[PDB]
DNA sequence: GGCCGCTCAATTGGTCGTAGACAGCTCTAGCACCGCTTAAACGCACGTACGCGCTGTCCCCCGCGTTTTAACCGCCAAGGGGATTACTCCCTAGTCTCCAGGCACGTGTCAGATATATACATCCTGTGCATGTAC
DNA sequence: GTACATGCACAGGATGTATATATCTGACACGTGCCTGGAGACTAGGGAGTAATCCCCTTGGCGGTTAAAACGCGGGGGACAGCGCGTACGTGCGTTTAAGCGGTGCTAGAGCTGTCTACGACCAATTGAGCGGCC
């Protein structure tokens, strides 16, 4: 009972295991919500933040900036083939479109 | 009253611009206009009809994005 | 039946001085 | 003063006070050429 | 010349963020638009944000669609009849 | 009052691991948001299915696998199957 | 190596259906490997909704999980 | 006929102030989450009852290998319809302002349609049989 | 002109249900305060227009060869019985999460403090074009 702490840490997550429970418990997606869901759910998302946040990075940075910006995260999307699947019907807030050319208008 | 036309040829140019299109036949323009206006009618009224529901005069950012939900062209970074 | 917008009309009145002041004595110090 | 012109220009400044005023020593400066348009009557300059 | 300028305005709006069609025409446009759903609506003012990201969204996508049909045909000019072979094979109608 | 309970704090805690010397502008925190808000919806629902679709009443780790297998596309489903199986190896223990 | 018993006859049968006047001989082989990759789509999340059932049987509720997941969903198979 | 002499109108270099917008607080307060209950229903493990799906040999219209041809493919050069871009003026989009009013949310207490204990009954699913529609 | 799939009824248990009961979610009425509809004044870029002029798409004649349609050559796909590995019921046992009521942490807010870049702006140096002298 000395010292509480939160399920994500047992789990070995940043991602809020209590939330996501709390979440998928009034979401009406079960009647019975065994807590092993939101442990794996809670650590799915956070593996998929990881990956689109290192995508992103890699935009900014490759993009001269220290800030994750919705064209950077447009910019790591729309340059992978998983997850412009994933996403491949999102739209992006300031995002704009990936920069692109069909060769038949090139001049000369 | 005539808001259509409001769409300018500039905007249209530019629109399809950042699409890639390299000539513009002047027949697009009311077409695009048309279309346009179509896909804004179908957000708005599904937009319209959780608003209706909701009991509520404010259309929110809320039930354009629920309507891009309902419509399966989703729309992240307005919230939810 | 039509007098109905005096108080909501002095409740923002009382605030307008009020934030003003409140922010023109930050000026104090 | 020489970023908010619209909003004090609205209000007529009746009487104008401007102050270690060497700062308006060059008319090459954005300040003068913005401060000469305010329709104040008279102006006191404090020169330290 | 005809036809470099605008090859070279494409490179500018497809690294440039900003939106390109008119707050206010567009704004008004959602309004009319709503008028025969609904009189005396009032509109959230992120909402005609979203509505408007959407629109030039799906039309950005459209245009990219029309591009293809257009060049399919060996046509660098594009065509009402490319947006009648689209909006049918969209599934959309 | 209501409050916004977003995921901001979580998504924050990860770009200072993966990239100790980047930030989030505010719009970003809102797509990250909006990803991770979508797919909980995604594969919750999906997992609620999925115990339908065998008339289990209970969602426990096999249901949110299969989830992630039917959801995810290549790679990305391997990888998340096998975080989901570390951070529940880890919690049971 | 069993999808070339799918047939040229029947591709231009089933071509036909779709009111095509004229065909290719390249339309015949490319669509072996559409229908290929259709079916590694769909087999797959049906074999995934089969794993999760703990079968060894694909059954009809399998596939029409899958078609329905995939939005094509198939009226007249479970229910 | 040519170059440089004094003057003053000129780019080209460092501190002041702000404002955007995070970044990290810097707390702090509150409300979810964690803890450790008391408890029971869904899941497993277990066997059992059985279609149901694999795997065997028969057999015809379908698969597949070659025949001429005629209309469709696709080229080439004409040829004229029309898109871009030249340029300036005009007007309404942007911008922020500010009102005053509507109405989204807050937030309080009351109360009624819902969940559910259990007691009914009639509804409508598996199997059989009678017989007629598409082939 | 044919008879296997449809169409009507029996047998019967479960599921659609009524009466009886307690109550938390929803309705209502109150106001705060957030903020959106309206509407004003001005900026000056976006747009439309007149306009010049350049070049692409369609067009019509023509030559090539591929699919169509026909035909010959010959076998594997649609259909019946046995084999034997799975799939669907039903129970005991209890693993598992429920649902509970507090103890505590950490997550969220508004704001502060600290950027701190990054941007105009002012301030002072020092330099090139402007006009005049000389042999």
């Amino acid at each position: 009972r000395a010292k509480a702490k939160t399920r994500s840490s047992r789990a070995g997550l940043q991602f809020p295991v209590g939330r996501v429970h709390r979440l998928l418990r009034k979401g009406n997606y079960s009647e019975r919500v065994g807590a092993g869901a939101p442990v794996y759910l809670a650590a799915v998302l956070e593996y998929l933040t990881a990956e689109i946040l290192e995508l992103a990075g890699n935009a900014a940075r490759d993009n001269k900036k220290t800030r994750i910006i919705p064209r950077h995260l447009q910019l790591a999307i729309r340059n992978d083939e998983e997850l412009n699947k994933l996403l491949g019907r999102v739209t992006i807030a300031q995002g704009g479109v990936l920069p692109n050319i069909q060769a038949v208008l090139l001049p000369k | 009253r005539d808001n259509i036309q409001g769409i300018t040829k500039p905007a249209i140019r530019r629109l399809a611009r950042r699409g890639g299109v390299k000539r513009i036949s002047g027949l697009i323009y009311e077409e695009t206009r048309g279309v346009l206006k179509v896909f804004l009618e179908n957000v708005i009224r599904d937009a319209v009809t959780y608003t209706e529901h909701a009991k509520r005069k404010t259309v929110t950012a809320m039930d354009v994005v629920y309507a891009l939900k309902r419509q399966g062209r989703t729309l992240y970074g307005f919230g939810g | 039946l039509t007098e109905e917008m005096l108080l909501k009309r002095e409740e923002r009145a009382r605030k307008r001085r009020l934030q003003a002041a409140r922010r023109a004595e930050e000026h104090k110090n | 003063v020489v970023q908010d012109v619209k909003y004090f220009q609205r209000v007529k400044w009746q009487y104008m006070v401007l102050d270690e005023a060497q700062a308006l020593k060059s008319s090459s400066s954005v300040r003068w050429k913005i401060l000469l348009q305010f329709q104040c009557r008279n102006r006191l300059l404090l020169t330290g | 010349r005809p036809g470099t300028v605008a090859l070279r305005e494409i490179r500018r709006y497809q690294k440039s963020t900003e939106l390109l069609i008119r707050k206010l025409p567009f704004q008004r446009l959602v309004r009319e638009i709503a008028q025969d759903f609904k009189t005396d609506l009032r509109f959230q003012s992120s909402a005609v944000m979203a509505l408007q990201e959407a629109c030039e969204a799906y039309l950005v996508g459209l245009f990219e669609d029309t591009n293809l049909c257009a060049i399919h045909a060996k046509r660098v000019t594009i065509m009402p009849k490319d947006i009648q072979l689209a909006r049918r094979i969209r599934g959309e109608r | 009052r209501s409050r916004k309970e977003s995921y901001s704090i979580y998504v924050y805690k990860v770009l200072k691991q993966v990239h100790p010397d980047t930030g989030i502008s505010s719009k970003a925190m809102g797509i990250m948001n909006s990803f991770v808000n979508d797919i909980f919806e995604r594969i919750a629902g999906e997992a609620s299915r999925l115990a339908h679709y065998n008339k289990r009443s209970t969602i426990t780790s096999r249901e949110i696998q299969t989830a992630v297998r039917l959801l995810l596309p290549g790679e990305l489903a391997k990888h998340a199957v096998s975080e989901g199986t570390k951070a529940v190896t880890k919690y049971t223990s």
